């Protein structure tokens, strides 16, 4: 009679409903740290491990989910990382509420094609209008725009204080690993700034190292600590003793040749460090192994040699200070040569006291004058808060110096979307009107949420924000009221040009078109088959 | 890990707080509302409900669903109670109150997840609720040419309209003529217990009939009923509450005899005991005997010589049914019998409906009460039938005391919702969002019309919106073809005070609902 | 390996709990009792939303008032039961502001513990709040400003009444406040005793609160037995006894010795019944009701006579109708009743909302005793309207006790709190600290009211001492719309309980004192 699967089978409205419960479950955790009202949560494991975070990506990321409409919200967050960085509480929050108002058009026996296919005549013309009403790119404004973008992010984080000390940190850091490709691409790889994290004195104390923090020990205690005009000598081969490979054994048939093959180990170990050290160089990097024999050729000539460290930390140290990454011997059967004219430089290699550990410092690298950034706080709750803050701070600054070009934040391009949308659905609209009006009213939760933690007005607020958005559309006198906000400290529509609250494009561009087309395939589950575990058969 | 004392809060109880209680309170109506969902209209459907005993009961009324599926939620236990009092007031309003209600809080959903301190909302609840009941008033059609045929046409109307949406399809025509003709014999109180509705296995719906007299089950006789044939052209019914019994003993009395003489006279006094109270029935006409007390085999033995008739162990619910129909009165004395407590009729018989006997009477002009006897395939399919025989009872029960009627289907919820968003577009502040929420949330009557035959719902409200805001105010959802109609020349009629109590009890919940702010509950069920 | 701590001195308990000191017993009975005034903080006020609470007994209680909220939440901490006493001895003596206690005697417990961590022990700080109690009561006869003496009537109190309901029914103040003054003004007593237990509430499951209405009379929920409901003439004669006849007491036998004896003795029977009904028939009685059972000869004389029964099983409900209609409970057999007859207007039966009643209805003489049948969509919503009646009722039996009047709304509280600070600075002693902290219990009491309307507490409390200035002494809150600004209680009318107010203040200092007092705590297990 009925399907004889050996699993669950669900159809009609029954998974209709629960996939918009299963969207509502995670917008409902993250409204709560959204805007600069928001406030931060606790992440306790089961094996007592506590992460106090607000950001969207490392709230959904540790949290375990279950249902399958539930994982796609879940890497949502996960994408907007990669592409845009700061852009993941608000992806969340839209993409669930464009599954609850389109639930509503769907018990209306609306078709759910003509809700999608309404959709895509709401998104594309949102990309439209948010690229005709742009204010003015990164030429009027200059060090003011890169500063008000860097604020906006900061204010629902731990970072968020009303002076300009993160802010100009920020700013500095981008602006000094300007890295120019092919064909006029000023390419600024914000990974390259590395973030450290010390619980020592407060967030005042933050360290801006013109140069590169490297995280590693010198190891042996009789090398100088401080080297003043050194030479970088990045490499990465282990300095231990001469270890045959598996090919090669050492089969002696004559006991007088026994000790010279013994001494032999140590003196091609010590020929290699001794045409390497009389060249100049004083810091030696190396992502292999120096073992407690080799170490005595750098106390000896008193040099520094580093140990162990990490291949990513490598390439960002010999790309900033000139050096070349030497993995062995070369340049056309040479017995050692080393090619010492490819030496790095470093005005200072000076190892700090970073409350109770040791940390390396490189000072302005003579070459590329890179940037690293050396956070301070109060416990390693607030260290690992303050990297997740500085991160998507650095992503923010990254794509307005690429794309220059910036919105408006705290809900003003949302507003003019309402009802230019509004106007868009009664000119062209049919049968799918009701889609493209829905999609206005799901993206004012995004102006909604930042009058629900604030515990100001939400139906008067939000009102009197729209209002001045529809004078600055069907009123052409030259209004100007196209950069309206919220003022979240005193409950009053503001103006966002003049306030500094300023957003990039593509932080509501891409989040537009990644909760439209997530939208999409969770309106697309009503049948649901659920087949049982197969773990023990 | 947070709340760890040394002395607990209560016991152990959980406790919601604030807006993740409100639309858990919201969300909790939207599940029940789904039994009463696919009931509506004439395109609804019914549903089976079966409790742990294995007794199943299919139905399609709102008070019989709800009450069947043993709702333990707190805010959804107000949905029941609103269905029970619109059986208890007006009787088919219910389906109705429960879906409406739902959409009043559906309707303002996102509103309380978005501040809005519910005192707002019960302030523009209670303000479009007084409006909406005083507009229905101002609207229903009344008659001044009452106690003409016009007036049983109108009360015909409506009990057609209440016999929809049931398990009747082409019987509207048959079953609302005899519920017109059943209040309609009965005296100025309306008392429901004045009607027996007995339910006969086998036979169709229309082998049913309206007795004009009363008629009992023919309960457990005794030897002496295979004689006293059932053939009585003008009879009369001694209706009796005395034991007809050899062994009517008073339990206290202790006969202490002395002799053998003495003790054969107490013997043949017990005989004639029995016997003077029948010779009492005797010589006065009185050839039906109806009696609450059984009867043992002296007197029906006694009858059957005497070439009379009688029915012991009757219901004391028939035998008042039974008084009001011949017109006389019960007397437990049989000293006292005369021809002014003796009733009579003309056709007194004993049929074979459904196999079983059942001793019918006919004929008594001055009959205040009345007999339905219901014939159906199914002891489920009878019970539906007497389900959907008090609902067109009890709407033509009011409908006589009150005539102001209505247009039916989704006529006059969409007329409010036309006089609601004209008056939240004159007033200031947040009530522009309530009010009009408000009118929005009553569209969903033809859209339940709608939505379970397909109809296409969607076009169908914009030409209801178009046809209320420019001409009649009577048009509606018409059901056998897929368009707009007019209800009040389509003759589909309901009383006012159907919608007004169903306005009043749908408003009062829904401000429950949305007041409540906190759920404690104690652990301990014992 | 690992070791342990063992007893010490007095470890003698199988299972007990010991608590010792401030940290362990005082501190806790303070953060234990601030929990209890959290949550009823919500329900406090005009504004003040309801709580499903559920029992023990799976049943649903939902109400705004805070004394059935907590006789249903089984508390069991100990000092959390003092303020449960202290609310429920509330509405035993006035019966309203059971809720004042739970704030104040929680924000006093409170600000205790703000001074014991600080400063002075539970030796003076008992005594400062002590000085700044006999002081409180004596600002609050300087505050009366009206009185409820003019014109006791219908219209003057349909407007002093709707304090105490606006307060749990916001939006029927009005339809509340018109049936509580044609039932309670009716039961007067001429000058004497207000009796509350006169006012019955019949709750009628049907529309909703606009069909409600108050009958000059009682309204039961039984049958007649009978053909008689239609009864004009109204002499009714009350019973206590089971009408059924006179049997004995001790054993009871028939003791038959012929055969005359046994047939003569059925007939007899009911011609000794006969004579009982028509000797009652004779006196002009229409009703007869009675307490027990009755028989079936009984049924069939009433019917024959043409008198009306009526069956009340309840034994309180028996004495209730001989107030109403001025009879007397007999408990012998029916006698020829010579003058302890009842007298009513009319007596008939009506089936509203699917529930046949019996009203014992009066026209002409309309004060004897009143009953308000109240109508409801659900049986949850007419509780707690009768709570709200309740809370008529027993406000009229203030203003009999006591006819003054003080301005509520936060009028009272905030000149209560000026009062007492000036009474905390002039005193050149070490216990002025807890005579200021006693004025700030009363601060935080128009702050829940401002709190529940959605509005800043902090913008509302800096207008009432700005308006305070030695001479207003009347201006409360407005919680009719956000930004308030404020206006004059005595011009809205919004002013009750003067003896209310005389017994919360009193009843939270002694509660909050009482709990300060314990120092060491010896509980016991509990099973
Ligand atoms: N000063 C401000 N005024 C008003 N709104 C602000 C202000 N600063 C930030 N916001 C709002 O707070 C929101 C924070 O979003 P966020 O959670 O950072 O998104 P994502 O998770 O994608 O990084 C932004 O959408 C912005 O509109
Ligand atoms: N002939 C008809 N044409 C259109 N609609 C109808 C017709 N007959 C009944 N209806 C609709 O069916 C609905 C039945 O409602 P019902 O379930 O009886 O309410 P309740 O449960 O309160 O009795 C009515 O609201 C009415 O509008
Ligand atoms: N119209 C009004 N305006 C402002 N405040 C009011 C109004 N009506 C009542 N209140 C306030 O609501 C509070 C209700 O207190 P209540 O809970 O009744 O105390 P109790 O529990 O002792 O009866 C009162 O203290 C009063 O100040
Ligand atoms: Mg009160």
């Amino acid at each position: 009679g009925p399907l004889s699967v050996f699993g669950d089978r669900s159809t009609g409205e029954t998974i209709r409903s629960q996939n918009v419960m299963a969207a509502a479950s995670i917008a409902n955790i993250v409204k709560s740290s959204l805007g600069p009202v928001g406030l931060d949560k606790m992440l306790v494991d089961d094996i007592g491990d506590v992460t106090i975070t607000n950001d969207g990506a490392t709230i959904l990321k540790l949290l375990e989910v279950e249902h399958p409409a539930a994982k796609v919200l879940c890497e949502l967050a996960d994408l907007q990382d990669k592409e845009v960085g700061d852009g993941t509480t608000s992806v969340v929050i839209i993409a669930a509420e464009l599954l609850k108002n389109a639930d509503e058009l769907v018990k209306q026996k609306i078709h759910p094609t003509s809700v999608i296919s309404g959709y895509r005549l709401a998104c594309k013309e949102a990309v439209r209008y948010i690229n005709e009403n742009l204010i003015v790119n990164t030429d009027e404004l200059g060090r003011d725009c890169l500063i008000n973008a860097a604020k906006t992010s900061m204010s629902s984080k731990i970072i968020g204080i009303n002076g300009d000390f993160f802010a100009n940190m920020v700013v500095d850091a981008v602006l000094a690993i300007k890295y120019t490709d092919i064909r006029g691409q000023p390419r600024y790889p914000v990974n390259s700034v590395n973030i450290l994290k010390a619980h020592g004195r407060s967030q005042m104390e933050s360290m801006l190292i013109s140069g590169y923090a490297l995280n590693c020990v010198v190891g042996s205690q009789g090398m100088p600590k401080r080297i003043v005009n050194a030479k970088i000598a990045c490499l990465d081969f282990s300095l231990q003793k001469t270890k045959m490979k598996l090919g090669v054994q050492v089969v002696i048939t004559d006991p007088e040749k026994l000790d010279q093959i013994r001494q032999r180990e140590s003196d091609i170990t010590k020929e290699r460090i001794q045409k390497i050290l009389a060249t100049g160089a004083n810091v030696i990097l190396t992502t292999g192994g120096i073992d407690d024999m080799c170490l005595k050729y750098f106390v000896e000539a008193g040099a520094m040699a580093v140990r162990r460290v990490l291949k990513r930390d490598l390439k960002r140290i010999a790309k900033a200070s000139g050096a070349t990454i030497l993995s062995t011997l070369a340049n056309l059967e040479g017995e050692e040569t080393f090619e010492a004219a490819m030496l790095g430089q470093a005005e200072e290699v000076v190892q700090e006291r970073i409350c109770d550990d040791e940390l390396i410092l490189i000072k302005n690298t003579k070459a590329r004058t890179s940037a690293s950034i050396i956070l301070r706080g109060a416990n390693d709750f607030m260290c690992d808060e303050m990297e997740r803050s500085l991160h998507d701070a650095l992503c923010v600054v990254k794509r307005v110096l690429e794309s220059k070009s910036v919105v408006p934040g705290g809900g003003a391009v949302e507003a003019a979307l309402s009802i230019y949308l509004e106007n868009y659905a009664t000119s062209m609209g049919s049968r799918e009107q009701l889609a493209i009006a829905e999609f206005a009213r799901s993206l004012l939760v995004i102006p909604n949420t930042l009058a629900v933690n604030a515990a100001q007005d939400s139906t008067d607020l939000v009102a009197k924000l729209r209002a001045f958005h529809n004078e600055a559309q069907v009123n052409p006198e030259r209004k100007n009221l196209k950069w309206i906000g919220l003022d979240l400290s005193n409950g009053k529509p503001r103006d966002n040009k003049q306030a500094g609250v300023f957003e990039p494009t593509i932080v509501k561009v891409k989040s537009l078109k990644f909760a439209t087309e997530a939208a999409i395939t969770i309106l697309r589950i009503d049948d649901l088959i659920k087949l049982h575990p197969e773990s023990k058969d | 890990m947070m709340p760890t004392p040394v002395i607990l809060l209560k016991e152990g109880t959980d406790s919601s707080q604030g807006i993740p209680q409100l639309v858990s309170n919201i969300s909790a109506c939207q599940v029940i509302a789904e039994a009463v969902r696919t009931t509506l209209g004439p395109r609804g459907m019914d549903k089976l409900i079966v409790d742990g005993r294995g007794k199943a009961t299919i139905s399609n009324d709102g008070a019989t669903i709800l009450k069947l599926l043993d709702v333990v939620h707190p805010a959804a236990k107000t949905l029941v109670d609103i269905a029970k009092s619109q059986d208890a007031e007006v009787g088919d309003g219910t389906t109705s109150v429960t879906l409406l209600a739902a959409e009043f809080l559906k309707q303002v959903k996102p509103y309380v997840e978005e501040g809005l301190h519910p005192q707002i909302i019960i302030r523009a609840f209670r303000t479009a609720t007084q409006l909406a009941v005083n507009k229905i008033k101002e609207i229903a059609v009344t008659v001044k040419k009452a106690d003409k045929v016009e007036q049983r046409k109108l009360l015909e109307k409506c009990a057609m309209t209440a016999l929809s949406s049931k398990l009747i399809s082409q019987q509207k025509a048959f079953f609302a003529k005899m519920v017109v003709d059943a209040v309609m014999m009965l005296d100025d109180l309306l008392q429901l217990k004045m009607i027996g509705i007995k339910k006969v296995q086998g036979g169709a719906l229309e082998d049913s009939q309206l007795v004009a007299g009363v008629a009992f089950k023919k309960t457990f006789s005794y030897a002496g009923f295979e004689m006293q044939p059932k053939k009585y052209h003008n009879p009369k019914i001694a209706l009796l509450n005395v034991e007809l019994e050899l062994k009517a003993e008073k339990d206290n009395a202790e006969i202490r005899v002395h002799t053998v003489e003495d003790y054969q006279a107490i013997v043949d006094a017990e005989w004639n005991i029995l016997y003077d109270k029948l010779e009492k029935i005797h010589h006065s006409g009185a050839k039906v005997v109806s009696s609450k007390l059984p009867i043992g085999d002296v007197a029906t033995q006694y009858f059957a010589d005497r070439d009379m008739f009688c029915a012991g162990r009757v219901p004391e619910e028939d035998l008042k049914r039974t008084m009001m129909a011949c017109g006389g009165s019960i007397q437990t004395s049989v000293n006292a019998l005369s021809a002014d407590v003796l009733g009579r009729c003309q056709v007194f018989e004993e049929t074979q409906i459904g196999g079983e006997r059942y001793n019918f009477f006919t004929g008594c002009p001055k009959a205040k009460t009345c007999t339905f006897i219901l014939r159906g395939g199914a002891e489920q399919f009878m019970e539906e039938t007497e389900r959907s025989l008090h609902d067109a009872i009890m709407i033509v029960r009011r409908a006589i005391k009150n005539d102001s009627v209505v247009a039916g289907g989704g006529a006059i919820e969409m007329e409010l919702s036309k006089y609601l968003r004209d008056y939240s577009r004159t007033i200031p502040g947040k009530q522009q969002l309530l009010i009009g929420a408000y009118a929005k949330a009553l569209e969903i009557i033809p859209r339940q019309l709608c939505d379970n035959a397909g109809f296409d719902a969607t076009n169908i409200l914009n030409k209801l919106r178009a046809r209320h805001a420019q001409g009649g105010t009577w048009y509606g959802v018409d059901i056998n073809n897929e368009d707009i109609a007019d209800n009040f020349e389509a003759f589909v009629w309901e009383p006012a005070m159907v919608r007004i109590n169903a306005l009043t009890a749908a408003s009062e919940a829904a401000c429950l609902i949305v007041s409540v702010d906190e759920t404690i509950k104690n652990p301990r069920s014992t | 390996h690992v070791p342990k701590a063992p007893g010490f001195a007095q470890m003698l308990k199988e299972g007990a709990k010991h608590f010792s000191g401030l940290e362990e017993a005082v501190y806790r009975n303070i953060q234990a009792c601030k929990e209890l005034a959290q949550t009823t903080r919500t329900a406090y006020g005009p504004n003040g939303m309801n709580k499903m609470v559920i029992n023990h007994l799976e049943k649903l209680f939902v109400t705004n008032d805070a004394a059935t909220i907590l006789r249903e939440l089984e508390v069991q901490h100990p000092a959390a039961k003092m303020i449960v006493m202290a609310s429920h001895m509330q509405e035993q003596e006035v019966g309203d502001g059971t809720n004042f206690v739970l704030v104040f005697a929680g924000a006093l417990l409170e600000l205790a513990e703000e001074l014991l961590r600080i400063g002075l022990s539970v030796s003076e700080v008992i005594e400062g709040y002590e000085i700044a109690c006999r002081k409180a009561h004596e600002i609050l006869p300087n505050l009366v400003c009206c009185s409820a003496k003019n014109l006791r009537d219908i219209d003057e109190v349909s407007s002093l009444l709707r304090t105490s309901i606006m307060s749990k029914q916001y939006g029927n103040e009005v339809f509340l406040a018109k049936l509580i003054a044609q039932a309670c003004v009716s039961i007067f007593p001429d000058s004497g005793h207000f009796n509350v237990d006169n006012i019955r509430v019949c709750k009628i499951l049907g529309s909703g609160i606009s069909s409600s209405s108050v009958l000059h009379g009682m309204v039961f929920k039984k049958e007649t037995e009978g053909d008689v409901t239609s009864v004009k003439d109204a002499k009714i004669a009350v019973y206590s006894c089971p009408f059924d006849g006179m049997i004995t007491e001790t054993k009871g036998t028939v003791l038959i010795k012929t055969a005359e004896e046994l047939m003569n003795f059925s007939k007899g029977e009911e011609n000794l019944m006969d004579a009982q009904v028509k000797a009652i028939a004779d006196t002009g009685a229409n009703v007869v009701v009675t307490g027990g059972k009755v028989a079936d000869m009984a049924l069939h004389y009433a019917n024959k006579y043409n008198i009306m029964l009526v069956r009340l099983n309840s034994k309180w409900d028996l004495r209730r109708l001989c107030k109403t209609v001025g009879a007397t409970a007999l408990p012998r057999l029916t006698p020829p009743v010579l003058e302890e007859m009842g007298h009513c207007d009319s007596v008939y039966l009506s089936e509203v909302g699917d529930t046949q009643v019996v009203v014992f209805k009066h026209e002409k003489e309309d004060g004897a005793i009143s009953t308000i049948v109240l109508r409801g969509s659900t049986d949850n919503l007419m509780d707690d309207i009768e709570r709200a009646v309740d809370d008529g009722v027993n406000t009229f039996k203030v203003l009999t006790r006591d006819k003054r009047l003080v301005p509520g709304g936060g009028a009272t509280e905030i000149e209560l709190a000026k009062q007492i600070t000036s009474y905390g600075e002039t005193c050149p002693g070490l216990e002025q600290y807890a005579i200021k902290k006693f004025a700030e219990a009363f601060e935080a009491i128009p702050r829940a009211l401002a709190e529940n309307s959605g509005v800043k507490a902090n913008e509302v409390i800096s207008k009432l001492y700005a308006v305070h200035q030695e001479g207003n002494k009347n201006v409360g809150l407005d919680i009719e719309a956000e930004v308030p600004a404020v206006k004059d209680m005595l011009e809205a009318g919004i002013l009750d309980t003067y003896l209310g107010k005389y017994w919360a203040i009193k009843l939270a200092t002694n509660a909050a004192v009482t709990v300060l007092r314990v120092d060491q705590i010896i509980m016991a297990k509990p099973a």
